[PDB]
């Protein structure tokens, strides 16, 4: 356990504190007097440090026992060679660095395929957490998948991919026939819901946003945890307007790099 | 054990005793039992007059903190320390249970059977001890030195080779000066000599820690 | 540093010419004690020489 | 705050007097220089 | 004035937070060679941009040089791809009398 | 073993700073009174360097508390980070191999750059 | 001719500037049999850094060879027949680009025609 042993810094700080501090009152009533010109401006700030010192000694015994009401409770040759693996991991994080992400990128311009298994093997590696949503991964027309998505009892999403590329995704409620009179997937309709058409658009705004030239599985990674925000639409009012509808609409534009939901007129 | 440095300008530091008491002789530190003899081990460099804070310009902390050879790679301080604590608890082996005599300033003679020795700080190098006892019989100490007294400086090896010291001595040094030609297992003359094969050994286990013969 | 109305010193190694680390914070809980009485550079730079 | 009472009587009862400075002295001096450590160089 | 060799001095600067022999050090270490290394390096751009604007203002023809460089290498790359694509064409036609 | 020995360190260090500062408070005012015109027998004079032995070394034994409980709280946890020995034998030299490859491979690295 | 070093002088610094964040990239993958793969990746990498820095040092000494004039020349104030095949070829490759562009058209009919072809195949 290590709440304990992190709890109790601050009270091994504060006791030493303690001392130094008690030190000091006792030395600087020790010092005498440094009159610098004026009287008035030292004994009037005689008094003033006095409280001072005897003060920070006090709120230094005071904030100690409320951090000790929170805290509870061959030989030594073999020990050296644990803990030098526990601080390899340590050693790991010496030679990450802060740069990251972000580059310098100037232009591209100078002066393939793969199969339809690693695109399940892609998906096979994502939809093995948030149980809460289902994938159900097809391709009844041509070698391009699109899947049908479920999302507890709230959405039925369709997830159009081509050429190991996104296509389109549409969004659509929890009681409609998202699958046509013969049976296949849906491809070209309407969500029929001011909402739902609303943040399509927004969809598509956020599909262009995330641009990777050669790395797409991040892409649609990070259009899926942002699709995940949206489990929480009517549950959830915006961040700056208190209230939830923005002429009759509850927000739903969740920001690039901070995911909260807001409106168009909220940004 | 304790050390007590005090950085100054111009390359000084004043070196304290640490685990004496400055102001009481009267009353010390409950937890540091006092550490005598550090200021002489100092003035090769250069009772309770150790004390004092011991004015250094900081260059012969270099030769006393880094580790040297062993004369394993362990500091003229550490193998001082091995040489205090073996000389600190074979006298609490040797007070118990078994027959202590001795005279001297600082030398431990163990007056036992099978010629009892009398050991002392080395002058040539005092950061070991050096003990005083046909011909096999030096190897024993060399073998001591290396090993009991090896630089990792554990307690309990010098439990089993203070109970391990006649005849049982002579085949022990004919594995003795094999073994230093070439542990944790010793030899016995239930035989009479040990032969290349077949030996009486007196091993010891870690986990264990019991007499151990195998024959 | 206003909140904290103090002084956040780091003692850091600079220059490819070091061991494992900085190493002066054994005593930064300490360092950084005594210049809450002093607002003297000297007094930092000549405890360090 | 708590039990400084003390501490905060005497320096009111040593006010106004001329001796102040060597009665504070005189009362307080060897605790601290003696055991926390010696003034510095 | 040998620029290079201050740009390059940044270099083993930034092996400096990664060859050897808490964290505060790092974060400064790798900021302070690489915000010096692009300074070092846009300089050398706007030096680049000093020297190039020079031959582009004290002589008009190596301007022209490099204008029919880019197109020549954009004349064979025009006709590069025709005659391919003329020789694509002639693939798809073997393609579709398959029936 | 340590865990109820802290349980009751700390209650005594909160009164031994207690009785610390009473003790002082004793010394206090019959070292003013010396040295000002009044007079007052010292008696139990209750001088405060030895109720100090009282304080400091309380804590010292919290640390003694502490700090081989942070021995305590290691070495078991790491004793078998990686039941079979002989394996185990094999997979510490091919790591401690391995290890001083890439810590070569730096400085492989870092001479190709310069020095 | 020496406008066009200068510039692959200034590309040389993009591609070690590249190369840099190249190798930051490769090197921050690998923390603690794939170990080997990596390691001869970058020994590469590193062998194509050294050349790409003596070929830098080759090409700025290149450019540096010839300079005499000096700036502040070069602030706009406001106070021979490789010039007609310019002005022949730009034109010709003005009427290819509407050349391909009729066929492109063409082409444009042709898709119009076949994206019907499967809008109402069933
Ligand atoms: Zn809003």
């Amino acid at each position: 356990v290590s709440v304990n042993l992190e709890a109790f810094s601050q009270a091994i700080s504060a006791i030493q504190a303690l001392r130094s501090s008690v030190s000091r009152v006792f030395d600087c009533l020790k010092d005498g007097m440094r009159n610098k010109e004026t009287l008035e401006g030292r004994e009037k700030a005689f008094i003033a440090h006095f409280q001072d010192n005897l003060h920070s000694v006090n709120r230094d015994l005071n904030e100690l026992e409320r951090l000790s009401n929170l805290v509870g409770k061959l030989y030594s040759q073999l020990l050296q060679a644990y803990k030098w693996s526990n601080k390899l991991q340590y050693h790991a994080g010496l030679a990450s660095g802060l740069l990251n992400q972000q580059s310098l990128k100037r232009s591209a311009n100078q002066m393939l395929v793969l199969p339809p298994q690693y695109v399940d093997d892609v998906i096979s590696r994502i939809d093995r957490m948030f149980p809460e949503m289902s994938i159900h991964l097809s391709r009844p027309n041509g070698t391009s998948a699109m899947l049908l998505v479920t999302l507890g009892k709230v959405l039925k999403v369709i997830v159009v991919m081509r050429s190991l590329f996104i296509d389109r995704t549409i969004v659509k409620g929890y009681n409609e026939n998202v699958y046509t009179e013969d049976g296949k997937l849906d491809i070209w309709s309407k969500s029929n819901y001011q909402v739902f058409q609303k943040v399509t658009d927004h969809a598509t705004t956020a599909l262009l946003h995330y641009q990777l030239p050669q790395m797409p599985d991040v892409v649609v990674r990070s259009f899926m945890t942002w699709l995940r925000s949206y489990i929480k639409l009517f549950q959830a009012p915006c961040q700056r307007c208190g209230k939830f509808l923005q002429d009759g609409l509850p927000p739903t534009w969740r920001d690039f790099r901070t995911l909260e939901a807001f409106h168009d007129t909220c940004r | 054990y304790c050390i007590d440095i005090y950085c100054r300008s111009r390359g000084v530091v004043a070196i304290r005793d640490g685990a004496y008491s400055l102001f009481d002789n009267s009353k010390l530190v409950e937890g540091f039992y006092p550490a005598p003899g550090l200021k002489t081990f100092l003035n090769m460099f250069v009772s309770w007059a150790a004390s004092i804070p011991t004015i250094l310009t900081h260059s012969a902390l270099n030769i006393l903190l880094l580790p040297s050879p062993t004369p394993y790679l362990c500091s003229p301080l550490e193998r001082f320390l091995g040489s205090v604590i073996m000389r600190r608890h074979l006298q609490r082996i040797i007070q118990q249970e078994q027959l202590i005599n001795s005279n001297e300033p600082g030398v431990i003679m163990f007056k036992t059977d099978a010629l009892k020795c009398r050991v002392a700080l080395s002058p040539k190098t005092n950061q070991t001890l050096q003990l005083k006892v046909p011909d096999e019989l030096q190897v024993l100490e060399k073998f001591f030195e290396t090993r009991v007294a090896g630089p990792p400086f554990k307690a309990n090896t010098l439990i089993a080779f203070t109970k391990l010291l006649t005849h049982i001595l002579r085949d022990c040094v004919h594995i003795m000066k094999l073994e230093l030609f070439p542990n944790v297992q010793f030899c016995l003359t239930i035989p009479p000599s040990a032969p290349p094969i077949a030996p009486p050994g007196t091993p010891a286990v870690v986990l264990k820690s019991k007499m151990l013969f195998f024959l | 540093n206003s909140i904290h109305q103090k002084f956040h010193i780091s003692l850091g190694t600079v220059g490819p010419n070091s061991g494992c680390s900085n190493c002066h914070n054994t005593i930064l809980h300490q360092l950084q004690e005594m210049f809450n009485k002093t607002p003297n550079v000297v007094q930092l730079l000549q405890v360090l020489f | 705050q708590y039990l400084c009472q003390p501490l905060l009587d005497a320096v009111l009862a040593n006010i106004r007097s001329p001796v102040f400075n060597h009665s504070l002295y005189r009362t307080f001096v060897p605790a601290m220089t003696a055991i926390h450590g010696p003034p510095i160089t | 004035s040998t620029l290079v060799d201050e740009l390059e001095s940044s270099f083993e600067a930034c092996f400096a937070s990664l060859v050897s022999q808490d964290q505060e050090e790092i974060r400064t270490g790798v900021d302070q060679c690489i915000q010096k290394f692009l300074d070092i390096a846009r300089q050398t751009e706007c030096f680049f941009l000093q020297k190039r604007l020079q031959l582009s203002v004290q002589k008009p023809e190596q301007v022209i040089k490099e204008d029919v460089s880019e197109l020549r290498n954009e004349l064979q790359r025009k006709d590069a791809l025709v005659q391919k694509h003329l020789t694509k064409l002639r693939h798809w036609q073997q393609v579709l009398e398959d029936i | 073993d340590p865990v109820q020995r802290y349980k009751m360190l700390i209650p005594q260090l909160k009164e031994s700073l207690q009785t610390l500062m009473k003790v002082a408070a004793q010394n206090l005012i019959q070292n003013t009174n010396i040295d000002n015109g009044q007079k007052s027998s010292d008696g139990p004079i209750q001088r405060f360097d030895k109720c100090l032995e009282e304080f400091y070394a309380l804590c010292d034994q919290l640390e003694l508390c502490l700090r081989l409980a942070h021995e305590c709280l290691s070495q078991s946890c790491d004793s078998a980070k990686h039941l079979p020995y002989p394996q185990y034998l094999a997979v510490i030299k091919a790591q401690i191999s391995c290890a001083k490859d890439i810590h070569t491979a730096l400085l492989d690295c870092a001479n190709k750059v310069t020095g | 001719n020496t406008a066009s070093l200068c510039r692959i002088g200034q590309e040389t610094v993009q591609d070690i500037v590249y190369r840099t964040m190249e190798i930051f990239q490769l090197l921050r993958n690998m923390q603690l049999g794939t170990y080997q793969d990596r390691l001869t990746k970058l020994q590469d990498n590193l062998r194509q850094l050294s050349v790409l820095f003596r070929k830098l040092r080759l090409v700025y000494d290149k450019c540096n060879e010839n300079d005499p004039i000096p700036v502040e020349q070069l602030i706009p104030y406001v106070e021979s027949e490789e010039r007609r095949e310019i002005a022949e070829v730009n034109k010709k490759l003005k009427q290819k680009n509407q050349q391909l562009k009729q066929i492109m058209d063409q082409l444009r009919n042709l898709i119009w025609d076949i994206n019907a072809m499967l809008a109402m195949r069933n």
